[PDB]
């Protein structure tokens, strides 16, 4: 089913020092009471004891609201791109329960990780992209990518059972992430307050 | 989704609250007011306008390619007035260079929309080719002393045609082949636009002082202007094609490559017939016409009537329906209600957009209204008629009123006459007070 | 009826290009390049805001005058019908019954 | 943008492949990708297939009128247009223009080239003969006949090409003179890839 | 009121005029007028705009 | 279709006519004392006096 | 009260600003993947863009040229690339056509100076524009400094696609080159953009213009982090979100700045004012004046 | 308009006739014909005579009379300008141009020609009416003797054409190239074959 | 009441105004170090000027085109020079910088006609000249069409001068010439100012 | 403004004297002052010295610690630029100029020449920015390598200006037309002869 | 309320461009130079004047409405407090005492 955008998902359109004032603005905000779609890691056969799931490659339309909860950092990140065939430019965000890696190049993801495998004796920190998601003949360029960047988020929380809201959008050529961190008591709820 | 928000910043510059304007008429009241406070009464919060349901384009009666194919290889580039006039007919529009545009140097169109020429059918189009330089391309536009700006054809506002000019260094000469096109400079017998009279008259008799005192009408010059070839960078040529588009009665012979869509009656469409385009509702002729006046634009510069390019009918076109959004809402010291009067419509076509949308549910966030009361000022949605009247509270008009008396929603509920849901009614003129003459 | 005329004046002000080449804004947006098109539309927005400004001021003043007329009419109703007038030649001519 | 130079084309049969050559101003020619635009109603100004800047992801419009290849090499690039598995519907006069570009008749961004996916006809006889593209140099005419028969309104000193003869000539006192050649270097888009300096 | 009749981009040569009247007939009877009138289609008005 | 519309009054001509009708009825029966307190019956010849 | 002087500041740290990348014409290339330097902690010499107002096209947005001598900014970027003249004009609200709007674009909301000049030399591998490719339309709101690889059809025409295949029924892909002068509207220009960045945190780039540091408590014209205004400078009297330190009032004026030398927020209070109401007798007598 | 091409003039005697030839831009060429403007330091610039296309009828001012005749042959599409019954009062600098408009004193139309009648006061090359405009690409000088001026300023990289002697130079770094042009190809008679491509 | 006629003037001597040197396209040089002839007591030749119906710039203020035949002048000066495309662009007032003001400007207050067209005669000596110098600042505020040689410097600084020097610490002595086709916008054009 | 030719400079010890060589442009030659500009790849162009014409009155800035001298010849005009009492701090890239000028890399005065004082080595230090290693290899050709390799990356038909020889080369339809060689005639700043031309 | 809203509306109109691309009169002065500044200023002056003209015009009408009411109140002071009025529905409802 869906939940609603309960008069939340408003980001700062500007960085100017306002005080006690109304403004009427228009930009890519989260429409109030809109349907926010839930995704679950839908189980498919051929489990192999690995807990096999699938995940489609989700439309990105005029900027997205994204949120997730964490209990044990089971989510290693997220990836923005197109078909994700390692023959197309993508943003790979690596949490890996440690510091955030910003890296933009030709990446893939499917539903089967190779070195993105949940920590036990594996990783517990890794500041590099997965090297098992390149398919060579790379040609990519950037000047604003820096891997040890945004440690003001970190890929790991102090406490769990919190909700992290993000909005991803492209404004004035800047790849913008605005977010808010708030507790929840249960993953079935999202805030009834203003964000 | 880009929606207007009324954002509230505190001392710190922190957004502490916001109202999403294109959410519910109540949010529009607040966005209109630019305050989160609404006081009891009626506000104009927006307007409803039916959005296009169709974009009607027409395909030609005859498919061929337009014979533009011989005039950019090498041809006659006659004068600036006498043109290498080539008739375009019986073809699929090759006006497609305006449709997707180029970059041009001149992109001036009158009487036709250049970007919709593949929607619009024509009966005849003449392609008038000539070549002119920078210092002459400027003379296409009115005003500025020149040699061709000041005579005959410029590009008037009432022109039926487009002037297309672009930067190409291809094609020179062949402009000076005109001598069967001449018109007067000095005249005593007047000058009628674009004369082909090479005449014969002779005089030394002037008007102003003449013969040794630099007089006027002391000579009988004749003129017909060409183009000077480029003899240094700055004398930059441009190729100019003027398309004279015949919007006059005759069956269409040229339209775009796009598939015919026929007439859609009583729905808001985008139309474009015989030069006349706009957003409107198509019907068929009730208006009287002359055969020379089978299309109309009114004083408001909108379409009045147009003759159909494929059929023999004259169409009457009336711009798409719209009307005020009058919201009946209380104070914010009580729970808010939203009844909306949809100005001057019936209660059968009450949608905000009829068979269309604004990328939002058909109404605004609802796809149905409910509590629909036909009034004498339009159709009131969110309020129902009751047989219990008052001497008004919130006036609507035409003897129609509503009242909100903490009835746990009054203009946002169904009617009752047996309980306190006394919502909207025709007002009573008090009560009768019995008296008899004695 | 002078309102119908005032409105018909607003319809006529749409034949006025306000120094533009056209009074249809959608055409300009499509036909002319921003350096031209933004100016052509602003001239039309300005000129039309001015026209409206003139319409609305006239209507407001007119409303003030109508109100005042309504107050005279309300006064003649009170003074002439729902009471007798002691105001000379206020209710016709001669001595008011 | 106006001023496309087309080449290739000719008489081909269905299937197989056909590659088009072009030249254009840097606003077109220098793009890593150029596509197909053509005139001839039924397939009119349609871009139906193309390929990525890098990688080999080939895309097409759900009309399935073939899956073509844009030959590019990110090492001093120019673009060649390679069509694969030609269909009878791929007969048209073609322009070699950038993907968002829309060359079309009415102003003619060059004269194009004819692709005939059948025998006979061709670009004014087998696509080997006359017909130039456009000028470049400050003024140009087309054919020898274009000039020779009515170039008498040409003022002394005018620098003019005949790009249907490649002639470089100057209007001099009661005639023309030729520059002709001092050195000849092969035609552009020869081998753009190894001079990766 | 005059209503459009012609609207062809041909051009104009109007300075002076004559009217094309067939004020000749093939008959050799000068008595028999069929267009021999000086007050038939021979007469017309010319005004100014 | 330039957003030039007219709404009807709250009290339109029919209701104005009905209030007028009450005012007329009073003027004759009550004189002025029906807009100055509850309607009276006063004979018309005496009112006139 | 009229301003007494203007205040032009120097930053906490004053070194040399390495503008050479673009003023020595080191390399122009790659519009969305720039050869650039960051300017921070320093005294800038805008000598090039102060003593010349000629060039080929010189249009600043946000500022006009020869003003950079008064203004301080948070960061300045020295950027370079080459485009054609028909494309240069598209940085400004320019023209339609397939010359496109996106080949950088710099609206005045973003302060920068974009200078076109032609001395094209020393720029390798710029002829063909390759190693990046971007769309004219996309689903994720096209902005400059974006690169796209197309796999899907953009279908947005006024008449619907998959049938008539009109306008916006194609695959845009763009990457613009240039070629040498030959005629008018065929001429390349090298473009230098100095992006003057106005953000929260103290200004770090200022001009060599006179040191008026820490002059306060009188009516002055201030040039604080590229924002200007008139008033009396004193310490801030209100609380803040750290991300929002440079003011915008109802009047779009700035009341608040973050100080370029200290860590404080400096509020600018308007200059003294009052009405003058003159009372005078008549001319029957002398003209005595008392002034309220 | 400017850069008119003329032949003829020099010293003639009173009486007789003098026939001048001229060719020009479409702006001049396509108008009534080409007539005469003349000026001398003792004579105000005036429009002398003209024509309303070939006929017996030509016109002239009473300020300057002469049953001047203007005509166009078909053998070569140029304009022949003939002045009849010349007097010493006719010594002037002439310009051969159409009657509408007039050369500005702040401009100079073509080279002009000098005509002197029964004297010899004109027909001196290098002076006014034998010193004026003709075509160019970037700049032009009248002779080498003139071009020299670029050897007396630091100035290089000039595309030079000697508009008055039909010679082709480049001013290069520390030098000028002295470039070969081939054979003169005479201008033929008008015939209509160009829209045959 | 409408007019039927204009008042017609004629000088007291029949001599044609010696507009000769400028007409024969000579002595166009510098942009301050002008070839200036004073024209007075003579018959004007501006009928044909307005009738030439040409020029890239025909920018008149204070005098009346197409009505210049009856318009008498007390002094006419014809100033001939060559400046580049970019300078021609900048002739009108309200240019960028106070450094444009002394490059070349012809104010809208300045009475005269700016005649500029696309002719390229004469290239040298547009900066080669030694009589071509001007001031940026002067303590007595030098205004355009004025040149001098000074021993004294206008020195104020945007940063106080000596030890530390800002802008406007210069010895304000300028001249600019140009070399065409070594960049863009450096193409010469002839300009005459009346 | 564009083009100034500089040479001279070199490595000296503090003290002495140093002269530059320059084929002085009208940009600076004709000014009332022609002195010095200097820059360093750590800091933008600064005024150094100017002069008042005729007399012993020179001025110099605190941008230098030298006491540089400017002298002029006011007949057969030439300017004598000599540095005096150079201190280590005066190490810079020099150009000839007056105090005011409109420098830009778009208004290039070439490369200038490097002067080093008590460095005991050549190079351009005192840096904060880049000027790279200059090089060659550019779309708007700067070499013969370009004439051969990049001729293939441009449209058929264009005039290519070679800024390191100031020559024009011509790319044409289906080939090339190189212009012929000629004379090397050296550039003076000025010379008395122009009024006799 | 209208006093305050009028003053508040006047201040808010400061945010207007009226076709300029800046509203900030100080930044225009200090950061722009004539080629741009004059253009924006010509447009702000005319625009802002229309808004000021409107502010004054609105205050003149508000003043008239109050002046009339005052003349009416002054009339009523004299006819209803001093002595007795002869008018009915002037000096309240029912019979004036």
């Amino acid at each position: 089913a869906y939940t609603n955008s309960f008069t939340r998902g408003v980001y700062y359109p500007d960085k100017v020092f306002r005080s006690s004032v109304l403004h009427s603005t228009q930009d890519l905000f989260l429409p109030f009471f809109s349907n926010v779609t839930w995704f679950h890691a839908i189980h498919v056969s051929g489990t192999n004891g690995t807990k096999r799931f699938d995940n489609p490659v989700l439309p990105f339309n005029d900027g997205v609201y994204f949120a997730s909860t964490e209990k044990s950092n089971i989510i290693r990140g997220w990836i923005f791109g197109t078909t994700l065939d390692s023959k197309t430019q993508s943003l790979l965000i690596v949490n890996n329960a440690t510091n955030v890696v910003i890296k933009v190049c030709e990446f893939q993801f499917c539903n089967d990780p190779f070195l993105g495998v949940y920590y036990h004796k594996n990783n517990k920190s890794w500041m590099e992209s997965e090297f098992r998601v390149y398919s060579s003949a790379n040609n990519c360029t950037f000047e604003y990518v820096s891997q040890p960047f945004l440690m003001d988020l970190e890929g790991k929380q102090g406490n769990f059972k919190n909700l992290r809201e993000f909005v991803f959008k492209n404004i004035d050529g800047y790849f913008k992430i605005y977010s808010k961190h708030t507790p929840i008591n249960l993953v079935r709820d999202l805030p009834q307050g203003f964000s | 989704q880009p929606r207007t928000f009324l954002l509230k910043y505190n001392e710190n510059g922190t957004i502490t609250d916001a109202v999403d304007c294109a959410l519910d008429p109540l949010s529009e009241t607040k966005c209109t007011l630019k305050s989160f406070t609404v006081e009891k009464g009626i506000y104009q919060t927006s307007n409803f306008r039916v959005q296009p349901t169709e974009s009607i384009v027409r395909f030609p009666n005859i498919t061929n390619l337009c014979p533009f194919g011989e005039v950019f290889n090498a041809t006659r580039f006659a004068s600036v007035y006498a043109w290498n006039r080539k008739r375009i007919s019986n073809c699929v529009a090759d006006y497609s260079v305006l449709y997707n545009s180029a970059s041009f140097s001149t992109f001036k169109c009158y009487g036709v929309s250049p970007t919709k020429l593949n929607d619009l059918c024509f009966t005849n189009v003449y392609a008038d080719s000539f070549v002119i330089r920078g210092d002459e391309v400027r003379q296409i536009a009115p005003g500025q002393t020149g040699k061709i700006a000041d005579y005959n054809y410029k590009l008037p506002d009432d022109f039926t045609g487009c002037v297309i000019a672009w930067n190409s260094n291809n094609l020179d000469s062949k402009v000076g082949g005109n001598y069967n096109y001449l018109y007067r400079l000095f005249r005593k017998s007047n000058l009628k636009p674009f004369e082909r009279d090479i005449s014969t008259e002779i005089y030394q008799a002037g008007s102003t002082p003449c013969n040794g005192v630099e007089g006027f009408n002391c000579y009988f010059p004749l003129q017909s202007y060409g183009f000077q070839p480029t003899n240094g960078v700055g004398y930059q040529p441009y190729r100019v094609v003027v398309l004279s588009f015949e919007l006059l009665h005759a069956p269409a012979t040229v339209c775009g490559p796009k598939k015919s869509t026929n007439l859609v009656k009583n729905k808001c469409v985008n139309f474009n017939f015989n030069g006349l385009t706009g957003t409107g509702v198509l019907t068929e002729s009730n208006k009287k016409f002359l055969p020379f006046q089978q299309f109309g634009r009114d004083i408001a510069d909108t379409t009045d009537a147009v003759r159909d390019p494929q059929t023999l009918e004259i169409l009457d076109i009336t711009p798409c329906s719209f009307g005020g959004v009058s919201v009946i809402t209380p104070g914010t010291n009580t729970s808010n209600q939203v009844a909306v009067l949809y100005q001057d419509v019936n209660c059968t076509e009450v949608p905000v957009a009829i068979h269309a949308d604004q990328l939002t549910p058909t109404w605004r966030v609802y796809s149905t209204g409910s509590n629909v009361f036909q009034t004498r000022a339009g159709c009131l949605i969110g309020a129902e008629h009751v047989n219990n009247s008052y001497e008004c509270d919130i006036p609507i008009g035409a003897g129609i009123c509503a009242s909100y008396q903490t009835q746990t929603n009054s203009p946002r509920a169904a009617a009752s006459v047996a309980s306190q849901s006394i919502i909207a009614y025709t007002m009573s003129l008090g009560a009768e007070n019995s008296v008899a003459y004695s | 009826n002078q309102n119908a005329q005032a409105l018909n004046t607003l319809v006529k002000q749409l034949s006025s290009n306000f120094g533009a080449i056209s009074s249809v804004l959608n055409d300009i947006l499509s036909r002319l390049d921003p350096p031209e098109a933004e100016v052509q539309i602003d001239r039309l927005i300005t000129g039309r805001l001015q026209s409206l400004q003139t319409y609305v001021t006239q209507q407001l003043i007119r409303a003030a005058e109508i109100r005042a007329s309504a107050n005279l009419a309300a006064t003649k109703m009170s003074e002439c019908v729902l009471g007798q007038s002691k105001r000379v030649d206020f209710c016709g001519k001669g001595y008011h019954l | 943008q106006v001023q496309l130079v087309e080449s290739g084309g000719g008489l081909v049969q269905a299937g197989g492949s056909l590659r088009l050559s072009c030249a254009a101003s840097g606003i077109i020619f220098g793009r890593n990708a150029m596509g197909w635009y053509r005139q001839a109603p039924g397939k009119e100004r349609e871009l139906v297939a193309g390929i990525t800047r890098r990688g080999s992801i080939t895309y097409y419009a759900d009309s399935v009128k073939g899956r073509f290849t844009i030959s590019r090499d990110n090492a001093k690039n120019t673009v060649y247009l390679q069509m694969n598995s030609l269909k009878p519907e791929d007969t048209a006069v073609y322009y070699c223009a950038a993907d968002p570009a829309s060359p079309a008749p009415g102003d003619y961004w060059g004269q194009g080239t004819q692709v005939t996916v059948s025998s006979g006809a061709g670009g004014s006889g087998g696509s080997s003969g006359s017909d130039g593209a456009s000028g470049s140099r400050v003024t140009a005419f087309s054919n020898m006949d274009d000039m020779l028969q009515k170039a008498h309104l040409v003022i002394e000193g005018t620098f003019i090409y005949l790009r249907d003869s490649t002639e470089f000539f100057i209007r001099v006192r009661d005639g023309w003179k030729k520059l002709q050649l001092g050195e000849l270097i092969p035609i552009p888009a020869d081998s753009p890839p190894p001079p990766a300096l | 009121a005059l209503e459009p009749l012609v609207d062809l981009p041909i051009g104009i040569n109007i300075t002076r005029f004559q009217t094309l009247l067939a004020l000749h007939r093939s008959y050799l009877t000068p008595g028999d007028s069929s267009s021999g009138w000086t007050a038939g289609a021979a007469a017309y008005y010319v005004g100014y705009l | 279709f330039n957003g030039l519309t007219v709404l009807p009054p709250l009290l339109t001509d029919e209701m104005i006519a009905q209030y007028t009708s009450a005012l007329l009825a009073g003027t004759i029966t009550s004189g002025w004392t029906f807009g100055a307190g509850p309607a009276l019956q006063i004979p018309f010849p005496m009112q006139m006096a």
